[PDB]
């Protein structure tokens, strides 16, 4: 009962959160 | 001094491109909060593991197609020693001191602009006094009859 | 019975804070796009103001199971219905930093620190405390502001009668 | 306690406010009528709700008289208190006799009999007192008390109260 | 009337009177005070909201 | 000082007032003092 | 009908007594006074009452 | 001319049996759980916590203000003088009952932002518990599962004692820190 | 029940106590200073007001008509033929 429905905002083209180093074998 | 204060406090500005560029930068910075404290409210599915669990999950849409609940920890209380006793936790409170130091940086500066933008109503002090140098018929226009813009002066006729 | 209580004790607790940010900022969210009109400089401080005592209030009830949570440290495992679609289980389930870090380093490096190690560290602590301890003077010069404290001339009918009958 | 009630109330108008601003007068006539009034049936008629939408039909014509007669269904806010119900509320009056207290609408009475027998009453206070070996009773004082009866009195409510038994007493 | 007036300025005083303390005694807190004391009762342990202690203390002080 | 009752129905509440020839409050008065009741509703139950 | 008219209450055990206005009185002269018929009517079936009481 | 209701109820001849009213659920038979709005649906008893009421009766008075100036064109102790004025606006002023409810039900709210009420009457009504208790339970403030089943005897054997305790364990926890 | 106005069977036409009674009630309103609908061309008695108003069907009276089941029929005197 805080408000009445949920906001969505759902989001996977953000800035990043994920980096990426091991790709080498 | 009080009406040159109430001015400041109207927002009131004649900008174009300045004006408009500034409420769009607003718009933007403040929006990306708005959407981080959604993350915010998507840990809150992440309990699961109840009813009042699933009324805060409905709160993503992709929620309400999202089935499950999904997730699962243990203990590392021994973690939260190494949060707390690591010499890099003793070094991170060093962050805070640092971070602070900058906040009482940008303080002083903020300070310092509020005496020179108090110096402009200085402007009106003078204002002011030009007027305590050199009827009192009390109107009321841009009609409403209360509020509105309401004030007063003399006239002529008798 | 089959799987495992996990965790969330506090989360509850941290949902209700994490939802009262959420709901004050989206609220101003919604409002900061009718850039048409601003609402009242008074209506913006009351909804950005409160706005972020709930972020206090959010950012407390974080500390206070704060042993608990990074305690608790779960990773997701769940319905393969995640696993399809994808990201969103990387995006739901990250922790980082944003661009936001950076300036975080801006700070850092603003302070007079970096790479000289605990024997003269432990001392600009003692250092830190003696401006708190100056601070106190704080306490001494407010005694001196020394400011608290405490919060008919007669009978209009029988005048009358007397105008009408000599009744004095 | 405190219910939301729906109701109807018939009123008769005169011809001369067969103009526009009918229903304005209708639903003001029935806000004086209704509002604030004290009934046995519903209790305490506080506030209508739902001004904007308050249903006023078509009225009828009372033949011999020009008047027309409508039923005006509403919905409220009401207050009914019940024996059994236990309420907080602040001491208004003390005497020698006992204390009233206020609950919203209504003043709750308790007899020096219907206390514990401790608390005593004290003449020799500004203002006077029921006085316990740890507690102290007076005007300005909150108190949860257990309603032992109601009696429908006109345009009030007023009810015999406890705080003998259990839980009951000073806050 | 002209009292209701002057409450309100009063208020406002003491309002005025309380946060350059706060700005002051705040300020010592977002340096970061952590105690070898166990009594001493203010905390700043979280990365992210300890320093936003610090982006608070200014927007609202 | 506006109280209503009928006692014997505990009734303080579901009272009406009623204008009637004289003659026949008597009347009425008369058909209960010979047992009869002739008992008066402000309202219907038979339809028709 | 069993609410208003059971066959039990056609007999007479209790008796209603008709108010004044029903039989009014008039008070003359102190040495004249007029009763109604029905307050002499009941006093008669009252004294006859009050004897059938008393034998019982 | 007095106000009726929804319940038609055809008493005819036959007056009583009009059988007490008390907290072992039995209120009258305009109190009853099967009620009937104007739209003849069979709608369930409205009861209020007084926190729940103070904000209903504020928000009305708040529309009806909109609607009194719109036909006109052609922390407490601050929200007991924000009230006393708003009821200077759209009350009757007569009506003094108003007045002293609107104070008592400020005076005694447990909980102030509606979100907070929300919570609230979401907890509770899942307990099945009758709409007396419901509101009795959010405007009694109880800490022993026995307070509350003292108090309010009705819940007795309605909730275990332990569910009951973890009620009110999260209630105290809604409650707004005036 | 009340009768749907597209289902009204009465006369169209309004009957002589219809007439007599809307004259009596309008007169009895007008002189207890009820707000009177027409021009009062020099007018004074409430009944040659009413008839006045009557006259111009500027009465805001409805005729609620039983039929002997208990249902009805509502009548506006704009609407009656007064051919009386």
């Amino acid at each position: 009962p805080s408000y009445s429905p949920t906001s969505p905002s759902y989001s996977p083209t953000s800035p990043s959160y994920s980096p990426t180093s091991p790709s080498y074998s | 001094n009080e009406n040159g204060e109430t001015d400041d406090n109207i927002e009131t500005v004649m900008t174009q491109e300045q004006f408009v560029k500034r409420r769009r930068d607003m718009l933007e910075h403040i929006n990306l909060a708005m959407n981080e404290s959604s993350l915010a409210l998507e840990f809150v599915s992440l309990l699961l593991s109840s009813v009042k669990e699933s009324t805060g999950m409905s709160s993503m849409s992709p929620f309400l197609r999202k089935v499950v609940k999904p997730s699962s920890l243990n203990s590392d209380k021994i973690p939260y020693v190494a949060p707390t006793k690591k010499e890099y936790i003793e070094l991170d409170i060093l962050n805070k001191g640092w971070k602070l130091q900058s906040l009482n940086e940008s303080k002083d500066l903020l300070r310092a602009s509020f005496n020179k933008l108090s110096s402009i109503l200085q402007n009106e002090h003078d204002y002011w006094n030009k007027i305590m140098q050199s009827v009192i018929f009390k109107i009321r226009d841009r009609t409403s009859g209360q509020k509105l813009l309401a004030i007063k002066y003399g006239y002529e006729d008798s | 019975f089959d799987f495992n209580g996990v965790p969330g004790q506090a989360l509850d607790a941290v949902r209700m804070r994490l939802a009262q940010l959420t709901h004050s900022l989206r609220r101003i969210r919604d409002e900061m796009s009718k850039a048409e009109l601003p609402q009242w400089y008074t209506l913006q401080s009351q909804l950005n103001v409160t706005l972020s005592q709930l972020v206090s209030v959010t950012s407390t009830l974080q500390h206070f199971q704060e042993t608990l949570d990074s305690t608790v440290v779960y990773p997701l495992p769940k319905f393969p219905t995640t696993s399809h679609e994808s990201l969103v289980t990387t995006l739901l389930r990250k922790k980082n930093i944003p661009e936001v870090d950076e300036w975080m380093k801006y700070v850092r490096e603003t302070s007079g620190v970096t790479t000289a190690l605990l024997k003269d560290e432990e001392i600009e602590k003692l250092l830190q405390q003696d401006r708190e301890i100056t601070n106190w003077a704080r306490t001494t010069f407010r005694n001196e502001y020394g400011k608290h404290d405490f919060k008919k001339p007669f009978n209009v009918d029988d005048v009358l009668k007397f105008t009408f009958t000599g009744e004095k | 306690m405190f219910f939301i009630k729906d109701l109807s109330l018939n009123i008769t108008l005169h011809p001369s406010f067969f103009g526009p601003r009918m229903k304005q007068y209708l639903k003001t006539k029935l806000l004086e009528e209704v509002e604030g009034s004290c009934t046995g049936k519903f209790g305490y008629i506080l506030c209508v709700l739902d001004y904007d939408n308050i249903d006023i039909q078509r009225g009828r014509i009372l033949p011999t008289d020009g008047s027309a007669e409508f039923n005006v269904k509403y919905r409220a806010v009401v207050f009914k208190p019940f024996k059994g119900e236990v309420v907080d509320g602040t001491v208004v009056s003390c005497s020698q006799h006992g204390f009233e207290v206020q609950v919203g609408p209504m003043k709750v009475f308790v007899t020096k009999h219907l206390m514990p027998q401790d608390l005593t009453f004290n003449a020799g206070s500004n203002p006077p007192s029921y006085q316990s070996s740890e507690d102290v009773i007076t005007i300005k004082s909150r108190i949860r008390v257990k309603i032992e009866g109601c009696i429908s009195q006109v345009s009030s409510i007023h009810a015999i109260g406890s705080i003998k038994e259990d839980y009951l007493g000073a806050i | 009337m002209s009292n209701q007036a002057l409450y309100e300025k009063l208020e406002q005083t003491r309002t005025i009177l309380s946060v350059k303390l706060a700005e002051l005694i705040n300020m010592t807190t977002i340096a970061d005070r952590n105690d070898d004391d166990e009594g001493s009762f203010a905390q700043e342990n979280s990365e992210l909201a300890v320093a936003t202690t610090s982006v608070m203390m200014v927007n609202n002080q | 000082h506006n109280q209503f009752e009928c006692k014997g129905c505990d009734n303080k509440i579901d009272i009406y007032q009623i204008h009637i020839p004289y003659a026949a409050k008597l009347l009425f008065q008369e058909l209960m003092a010979m047992n009869i009741t002739p008992r008066l509703y402000t309202d219907r139950s038979r339809d028709f | 009908n069993e609410v208003f008219s059971r066959p039990e209450w056609m007999i007479l055990t209790c008796l209603p007594v008709p108010p004044p206005p029903v039989r009014p009185s008039i008070s003359f002269n102190e040495s004249q006074r007029g009763e109604d018929d029905l307050t002499f009517k009941l006093a008669d079936i009252l004294k006859a009452n009050i004897s059938l009481e008393t034998l019982e | 001319v007095s106000t009726s209701t929804f319940q038609t109820r055809r008493r005819r001849l036959k007056k009583v049996e009009e059988e007490e009213n008390a907290a072992t659920l039995q209120l009258g038979q305009e109190f009853q759980l099967k009620q009937i709005n104007h739209q003849g649906e069979e709608e369930e008893l409205i009861a209020l916590n007084l926190s729940e009421a103070r904000l209903v009766i504020k928000e009305a008075l708040v529309e009806r203000r909109r609607a009194f100036k719109r036909s006109q064109k052609k922390t407490r102790e601050k929200e007991l003088e924000s009230i006393d004025v708003l009821l200077e606006q759209t009350t009757g002023g007569n009506n003094k009952d108003l007045k002293n409810t609107m104070q008592y039900l400020t005076n005694f709210s447990r909980f102030r932002d509606q979100e907070t009420v929300g919570a609230v009457i979401q907890l509770l009504k899942s307990t099945g518990l009758h709409p007396f208790e419901v509101a009795q339970l959010g405007s009694l403030a109880c800490d022993t599962a026995d307070e509350a089943k003292t108090l309010i005897p009705s819940l007795n054997n309605k909730i275990s004692d332990d569910e009951l305790e973890r009620i009110l364990k999260e209630l105290s926890n809604l409650e707004t820190l005036y | 029940k009340a009768i749907p106005k597209d289902q009204r069977a009465t006369t169209p036409y309004m009957t002589k106590y219809e007439r007599a009674r809307i004259l009596g009630t309008r007169a009895l309103q007008i002189s207890m200073n009820a707000p009177v609908f027409v021009d009062l061309e020099g007018e004074t008695d409430p009944l040659r007001i009413a008839m006045k108003e009557l006259a111009e069907k500027k009465i805001p009276l409805v005729i609620r008509r039983y039929l002997p089941d208990g249902s009805f029929e509502d009548w506006s005197v704009e609407e009656l033929i007064v051919d009386l």
